[PDB]
């Protein structure tokens, strides 16, 4: 079971920043399962976007970007999308899309990452 | 809102050697940060969640103790592959903040 | 096979008392059912599922117990009651229990 | 805590915890009790039937001593003889679900009683703002 | 102080039982093609997906499947919108007319009793004044012998006329997800040995059930969801002899079943815009519709029903089986859809072995009913048209149906013999996993705490 | 009292009665409120008709001086000229259906008037919690 | 001022105005929430569609800082990442309108820090009237 | 909640006297005791309601008076009947409570 | 017009104590009318119980026995019944149902009683 990511990385500021993870051999509709994008710009530190779980409706975000991004999930095509509107120059980042394990109920999962892809914005 | 503070930033070790890298918090936490190993530009393997208890996965060379606010891990065997990244996150309150970025 | 045993068998009593028949599954738990027959005729229901008896029968007749062990208690017996009795769960059914005048 | 760490926040996400816990996630159970041919009457009678509960439970919580509060005093002693269990027993060791049972029996005293200790306090705060 | 306050607490989870209505949703696939070419479209909402399914912790519920609530919702609801998918169609009260009927042109042996009749009959035209001469080919089935000559008539008209299926509307049930109500909860039990009553011991809370497929079938219920790792008998009670046993497996047995007679529709006009349906000429070669299974899977699976079957009547145990004893034609066979066309095939060649205590393919023959008396009510047939081609269609056996006989006074042996009867069990296998709830918040609870006044 | 010697406290239970006895048994009126083919669109219109009156009637209690108080005082002072009785004789003697006959004609000033004091209370309580 | 040199109050009367103006006429459009075969089925609907829209934003309304206050404060300073304006440009200035779309993106972190700030102050006045 | 105390407790007097039994309340009453008198195996036969009007079927041998808390029975001329109970019973709030008992 | 109780009373403790008093010659859907159960135990005092009045549906107990008590009342068979659940010892009584004039709203009742059921609990 691998999570493929996809979204090309060149592109103008103040504009439509998408990324889209998605899973190889399960499906996301399995339980307790804390999905996370976290983004890190090479040269600074790891800096954290969006975290939610799997089985419920209420989403988080960081509240010093929150007018920027916004998450999304669906489990039509299985996809688990990041979206940024307005993006400025320090947005230029490596991005990794996280399945972590919820530890009190679930002592027998997987905790899957994304490879991390990068995104340059001139 | 809870910020997170990692001591040291910046070091080079030589084989054989253990190592310590503890971080504080802005209000108490007594039970809740996680270890994350990143090597460059992979993705970040975790070292342990609840800091006390470990991942199948990796070996008892790593540990990590404290109580409250202040924790603390301790490498006892160094390894070649550890010259990397390393963080602390919490997950008392959300959102989830990491640690300041260890370079070893 | 489940069997059944009643316990007083032919029964030669006095009108206007109290009578408290009693049977015994050889499992328990059971829906237990009772049955007033009077000879050459319908036989008629009394108590079903232990307890609790039918409209249009008299108030006296009430059944009781539980587990592996259920008593029939009829109060005031009147002249009506010269009958047989029978106690069932579903596909077997008792000797026959009668109670009689002297 | 919360997170990969979490005593699960969901919809009656913690119904089996101690009522120690169950005291902060209150308001999770309060705000999904709204939202929701011959097939629209039993839709439309589903949801009228959904908002007339509601509001028999706002109505008869407003009469005593909190108009939408959540969390809310009043002025009448706890018995003895309701439930005779210390504080830390139950507010360190009972679920909620064997906490109903525990005082089923003792309904329909409890909210008499509350209904006229909010009456004799509103007329009470009626003459004692009438009098000055 | 010690003298505690009473204070209230609203938004308590607790939850108590109790009967409520519920609410359909289903998928987007099933609007893609649109607007009544299966049923439930302008019924009820589509879902949201990935239902949020929430586990909880040290809590026992009490669950029960024989006196459970929404079975019986389900039964109400199937048949409803089955007359809501049956309103519209032509009403055939044109039809019943004297048939004057024939064999078909076949080569017929004295053993072999034959399936086709070829009637013709007079039936009205468009116009009410000219009458046509039209002919058919109907099921023995369906076709009765009024009192040389030989006319016959149509075995519903006795009863009531009865009404034609649009050839519209399909027959293969998409899956209904059954969905909570505002104020109400759905728990599902998630332990893999339950046998149906008692303390469930891990829960957990569902908006939505999942994917239930309403599909009927008399004896052998099909496309049902499976077990977790056995395979489970489930009962009401054992040693009563009137409620069946359903016993449910966990690896599928896959049955072929396949109608070779290829057929041609035909209309024939009635009168203004009735286009009645019929069957036209056989072409090919007529044979006789039948199921099949593997023996080995058979075997195998009927060595693991036995096996999870001594358990509740000692070990020393013989255990045979048998097919039907009597009743009608919906009791005897397994009866099923295949694709718009109903099926009766008579099992007796598969429960048919005794067990001890210490390629290959199976046949079966079917026969073709075309007017159906779907749940025994009174004045109501569907008349089924007639498909193109040869029909083929495979699908998953999981669970079986049976009652005993009431095998008395002390020897070993206990036939089990298949026989479905009632409708709502093939729905019970489906939905033994959910109780629903009702919220009642407002508890109260003692604190060391008084109101300022 | 109550039981044997009891001016009835039922539903309606003593609206001859004096004010000054009607003053007590007022959750009674308010907690009827709520409760209660072709036949089922009645049915549901007579039950949502009731909950949209009961809802028009909590929305004009709120705007006024009270949430869901039950017995709400304000600030305005009351006139002479709508009633010119004195204190004794409408809580001693004069009944609640009387009371609503000697005042049908000021009624919607009243309630005008009852904005203006809330209103203007509560821009005034805005400007006293903004200035310090 | 009113009459004949009013800026109108009337429904949705003064919607273009700025939002010192708008802060008056307030109830104006709170009371125009409630009011109001197979056709009935459709009117029914609409109805306890909006009895169910104007239930939501009570319960909304009532787990905050006020259960039906209508003017309504709390205990969350704010932020300059929101608005960046001064107070003078939006009560002199700018119209609710576009006031609107200026912090449409900064909706639903505002909900969570009222909830937040509410839930907090609830239970710190529950400790405060605990330990007394 | 409201406690009743009724005094004196056991009596045995002469024929033709007159005896007094009073009651006293928890919290004010003014209006509200009856009176009821019961043999011996039987059911209590009511002297009178409102403590100052009687019963019909009851003679004008039996009275009672007081106003506010203290009530006070006298009965005038005693006959050989009265060898029983005799019970004042409030009806100001729920519940309902006798008094304690009288034995003459 | 008189009140038949009925019941048997010898049973074993913490159990189903359920008593029934009904009219013959009249109907209990006659308008104002309390309705009483009263227990008295030989030796000890007059002991309240229950009373509602004939005409409503709020019923009124004493909070002490509360617990133990419920009461019911039904005209198809013009049923008042006592239940008490989880008895003690301290229920071997006569019981009484009693109905009573209201009296600002009867003065034409007639001041009924039940004959009194002596109930024993080993
Ligand atoms: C238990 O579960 C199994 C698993 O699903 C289920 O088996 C399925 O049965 C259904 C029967 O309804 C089968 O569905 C039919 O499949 C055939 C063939 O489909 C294959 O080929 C097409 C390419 O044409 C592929 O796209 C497809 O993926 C398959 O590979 C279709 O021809 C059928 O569609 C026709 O019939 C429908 C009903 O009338 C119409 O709505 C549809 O539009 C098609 O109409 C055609 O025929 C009409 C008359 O012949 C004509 O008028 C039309 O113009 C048009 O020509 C239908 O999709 C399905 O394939 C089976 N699944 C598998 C894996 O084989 C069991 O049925 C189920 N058990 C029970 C009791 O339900
Ligand atoms: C469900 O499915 C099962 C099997 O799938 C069916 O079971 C078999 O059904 C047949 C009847 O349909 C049973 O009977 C056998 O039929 C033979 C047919 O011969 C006919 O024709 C000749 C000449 O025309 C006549 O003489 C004869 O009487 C018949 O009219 C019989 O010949 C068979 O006879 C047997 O016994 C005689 C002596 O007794 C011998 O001479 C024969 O050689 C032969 O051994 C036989 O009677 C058959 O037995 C059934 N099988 C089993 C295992 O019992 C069910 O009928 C079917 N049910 C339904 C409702 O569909
Ligand atoms: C159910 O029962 C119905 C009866 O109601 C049967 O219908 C009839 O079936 C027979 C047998 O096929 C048909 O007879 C054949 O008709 C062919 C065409 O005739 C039609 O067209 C001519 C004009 O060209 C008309 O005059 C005539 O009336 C018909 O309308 C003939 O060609 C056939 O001849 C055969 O033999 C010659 C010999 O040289 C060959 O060269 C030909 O190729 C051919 O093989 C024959 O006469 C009859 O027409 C049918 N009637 C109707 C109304 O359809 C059904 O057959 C039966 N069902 C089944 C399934 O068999
Ligand atoms: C359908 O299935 C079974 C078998 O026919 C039957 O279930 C039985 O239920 C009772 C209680 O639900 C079980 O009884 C238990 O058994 C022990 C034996 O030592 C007893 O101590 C108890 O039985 C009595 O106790 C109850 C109080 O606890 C009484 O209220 C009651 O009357 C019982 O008689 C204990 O509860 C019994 O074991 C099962 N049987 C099996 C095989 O598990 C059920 O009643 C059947 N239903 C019908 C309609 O036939
Ligand atoms: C039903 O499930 C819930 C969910 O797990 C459960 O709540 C929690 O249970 C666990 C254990 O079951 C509790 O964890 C321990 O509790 C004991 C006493 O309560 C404490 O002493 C423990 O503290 C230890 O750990 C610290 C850090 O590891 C040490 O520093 C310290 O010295 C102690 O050794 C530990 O917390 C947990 O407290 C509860 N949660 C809460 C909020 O209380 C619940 O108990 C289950 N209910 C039942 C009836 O089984
Ligand atoms: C379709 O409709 C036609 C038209 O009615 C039917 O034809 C008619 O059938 C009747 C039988 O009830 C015939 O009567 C009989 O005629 C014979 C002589 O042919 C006579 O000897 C008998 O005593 C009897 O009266 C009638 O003649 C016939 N109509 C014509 C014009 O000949 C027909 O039966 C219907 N069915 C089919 C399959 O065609
Ligand atoms: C269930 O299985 C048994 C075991 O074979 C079936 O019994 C057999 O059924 C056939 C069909 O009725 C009997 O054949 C005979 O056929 C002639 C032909 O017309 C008919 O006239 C006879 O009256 C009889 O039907 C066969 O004798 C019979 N065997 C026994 C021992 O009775 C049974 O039919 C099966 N049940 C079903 C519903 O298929
Ligand atoms: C035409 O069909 C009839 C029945 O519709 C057949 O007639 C009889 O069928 C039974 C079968 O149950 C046989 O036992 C009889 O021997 C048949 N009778 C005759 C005279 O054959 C008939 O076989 C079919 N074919 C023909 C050419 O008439
Ligand atoms: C269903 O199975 C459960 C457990 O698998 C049974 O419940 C208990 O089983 C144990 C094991 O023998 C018994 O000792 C208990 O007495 C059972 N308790 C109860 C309440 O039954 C249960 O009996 C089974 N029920 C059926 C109908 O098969
Ligand atoms: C039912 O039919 C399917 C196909 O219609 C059969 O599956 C085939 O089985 C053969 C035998 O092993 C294989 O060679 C084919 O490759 C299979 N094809 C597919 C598409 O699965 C199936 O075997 C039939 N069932 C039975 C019991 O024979
Ligand atoms: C049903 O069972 C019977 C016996 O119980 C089977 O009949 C025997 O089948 C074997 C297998 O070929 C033969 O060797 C015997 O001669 C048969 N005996 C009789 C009396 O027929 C029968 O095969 C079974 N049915 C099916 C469909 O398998
Ligand atoms: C079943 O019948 C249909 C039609 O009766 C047959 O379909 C024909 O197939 C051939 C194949 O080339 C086509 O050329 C014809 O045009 C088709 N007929 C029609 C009317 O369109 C089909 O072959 C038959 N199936 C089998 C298995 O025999
Ligand atoms: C019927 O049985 C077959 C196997 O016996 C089921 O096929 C498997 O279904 C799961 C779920 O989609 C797949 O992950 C497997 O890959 C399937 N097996 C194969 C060999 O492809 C099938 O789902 C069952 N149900 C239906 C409706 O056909
Ligand atoms: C409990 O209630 C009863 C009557 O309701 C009362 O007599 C008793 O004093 C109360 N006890 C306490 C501690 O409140
Ligand atoms: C509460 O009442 C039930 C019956 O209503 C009874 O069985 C139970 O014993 C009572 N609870 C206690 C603690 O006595
Ligand atoms: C019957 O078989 C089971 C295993 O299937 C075994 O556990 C049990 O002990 C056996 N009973 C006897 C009496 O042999
Ligand atoms: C009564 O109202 C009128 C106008 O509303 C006013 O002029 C008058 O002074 C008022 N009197 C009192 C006593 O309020
Ligand atoms: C109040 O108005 C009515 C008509 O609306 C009038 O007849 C009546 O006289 C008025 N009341 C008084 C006290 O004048
Ligand atoms: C605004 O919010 C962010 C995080 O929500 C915080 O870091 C910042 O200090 C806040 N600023 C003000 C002025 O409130
Ligand atoms: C608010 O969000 C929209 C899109 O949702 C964006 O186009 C707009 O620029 C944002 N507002 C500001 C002031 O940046």
């Amino acid at each position: 079971v691998q999570l493929v990511e996809s979204g090309p990385g060149v592109m103008k500021p103040s504009e439509t920043l998408s990324l889209i993870c998605a899973v190889s051999g399960d499906t996301i509709s399995s339980p307790y399962y804390f999905w996370s994008w976290v983004r890190q710009p090479r040269g600074k530190g790891l800096e954290w976007i969006g975290g939610l779980y799997s089985n419920t409706m209420d989403v988080y975000y960081n509240p010093s970007l929150q007018s920027r991004v916004t998450i999304s999930r669906d489990t039509s095509k299985n996809h688990f999308s990041l979206k940024v509107t307005s993006v400025t120059d320090t947005d230029t980042a490596v991005y990794y899309c996280a399945r972590e394990r919820v530890v009190a109920h679930n002592y027998y999962g997987l905790d899957l990452w994304g490879q991390g892809v990068a995104v340059t914005v001139s | 809102d809870i910020q997170m503070t990692q001591s040291p930033s910046s070091l080079s070790a030589s084989v054989g050697d253990r190592v310590t890298i503890t971080c504080r918090a802005s209000q108490d936490i007594k039970n809740s940060l996680s270890w994350y190993q990143q090597k460059l530009g992979k993705a970040p393997r975790r070292l342990m969640h609840h800091s006390s208890t470990l991942e199948t996965g990796v070996p008892s060379r790593f540990s990590g103790s404290g109580y409250g606010t202040e924790f603390t891990l301790s490498i006892n065997s160094l390894q070649p592959e550890d010259i990397a990244a390393y963080y602390c996150q919490q997950y008392e309150d959300f959102p989830l903040t990491f640690g300041g970025g260890t370079q070893v | 096979e489940i069997v059944l045993t009643q316990s007083p068998g032919i029964l030669s009593l006095s009108p206007g008392e109290t009578a408290t028949l009693f049977c015994k599954a050889s499992q328990g738990g059971n829906a237990m059912t009772w049955y007033q027959k009077r000879r050459g005729q319908v036989p008629r229901l009394l108590i079903y599922d232990t307890s609790r008896r039918a409209s249009g029968v008299p108030d006296r007749f009430v059944g009781s117990g539980s587990g592996t062990d259920f008593f029939l208690t009829i109060n005031k017996l009147d002249r009506e009651d010269f009958a047989v009795y029978y106690c069932q769960q579903f596909e077997f059914f008792g000797l026959g229990s009668e109670l009689e005048v002297h | 805590a919360v997170g990969i760490g979490a005593v699960f926040l969901g919809f009656l996400g913690a119904a089996g915890s101690t009522m120690g816990a169950a005291s902060m996630t209150l308001t999770v159970q309060a705000r999904n009790l709204l939202s929701g041919t011959v097939w629209g009457i039993k839709q439309l009678q589903a949801r009228v039937l959904a908002v007339e509960r509601y509001l028999r439970d706002q109505q008869l919580l407003g009469i005593w001593g909190c108009s939408g509060k959540l969390i809310c005093c009043t002025n009448v002693p706890w018995n003895s003889s309701w439930s005779n269990r210390n504080l830390s027993e139950i507010w360190d060791n009972m679920t909620w679900l064997q906490w109903d049972k525990e005082i089923s029996n003792y309904t329909q005293i409890i909210y008499g009683l509350l209904e006229e200790s909010q009456n004799q306090q509103e007329k009470n705060e009626q003459d004692l703002l009438a009098l000055d | 102080a010690e003298n505690l306050w009473v204070t209230v607490y609203y938004g308590v989870p607790v939850w108590k039982d109790a009967e409520t209505t519920l609410f359909c949703a289903s998928d987007a696939k099933a609007y893609e093609t649109e607007k009544h070419n299966v049923w439930a479209t302008h019924a009820c909402v589509p879902t949201d997906p990935n239902p949020q399914e929430i586990h909880l912790e040290n809590v026992t519920e009490e669950f029960n499947m024989w006196k459970n609530n929404m079975v019986e919702q389900m039964h109400t609801d199937i048949i409803s919108l089955w007359d809501q998918s049956l309103k519209p169609c032509v009403k055939l009260t044109p039809l019943c007319v004297t048939l004057q009927c024939t064999n078909v042109t076949n080569n017929i042996t004295d053993d072999m009793r034959g399936e086709l009749k070829n009637c013709s009959f007079n039936m009205t035209t468009e116009l009410r004044d000219k009458k046509q001469k039209v002919y058919s080919l109907f099921y023995r089935l369906d076709v009765v012998q009024i009192n040389s000559n030989k006319e016959y008539r149509l075995i519903n008209c006795n009863t009531s006329a009865c009404t034609q299926a649009c050839p519209k509307v399909s027959f293969e049930p998409i899956p209904i997800h059954y969905c909570a109500p505002a104020g109400f909860a759905i728990l599902k039990c998630k332990d893999k040995k339950f046998n149906g009553t008692g303390p469930c011991p891990s829960v957990s809370t569902v908006q939505c059930t999942h994917g239930i497929k309403p599909v009927v079938s008399t004896q052998l219920l099909l496309n049902g969801s499976l077990a977790e790792e056995e395979v489970m008998i489930r009962s009401e009670n054992i040693t009563n002899n009137a409620k069946n046993i359903l016993v449910q497996f966990n690896t599928p047995v896959q049955i072929n079943c396949t109608r070779p007679n290829n057929n041609t529709r035909k209309s024939i006009r009635i009168g203004p815009g009735q286009a009645f349906y019929a069957t036209g000429d056989i072409i090919g070669d007529i044979r006789q519709a039948h199921c099949n299974v593997s023996k080995a899977t058979w075997n195998e699976t009927l060595g693991k029903v036995v096996k999870q079957l001594r358990k509740h009547f000692g070990n020393n145990t013989i255990i045979r089986f048998a097919n039907s004893s009597g009743g009608d034609l919906e009791v005897t066979t397994h009866s099923f859809n295949c694709g718009g066309e109903f099926f009766y095939c008579n099992t007796s060649g598969l429960f048919n072995s005794t067990w001890i205590s210490n390629n290959d393919s199976i046949t079966l023959p079917c026969r073709i009913k075309q007017i159906i008396n779907m749940w025994q009510r009174i004045g109501q047939c569907m008349y089924a048209p007639p498909i193109q081609g040869v029909i083929r269609c495979v699908s998953n056996i999981t669970g079986l149906i049976l009652t005993r006989d009431g095998g008395s006074t002390n020897s070993t042996t206990e036939t089990f013999r298949p026989g479905g009867g009632d409708m709502r069990d093939n729905w019970r296998s489906e939905l033994y996993k959910y109780k629903v709830v009702k919220i009642e918040p407002l508890g109260v609870a003692p604190t060391r705490c008084k109101r300022r006044v």
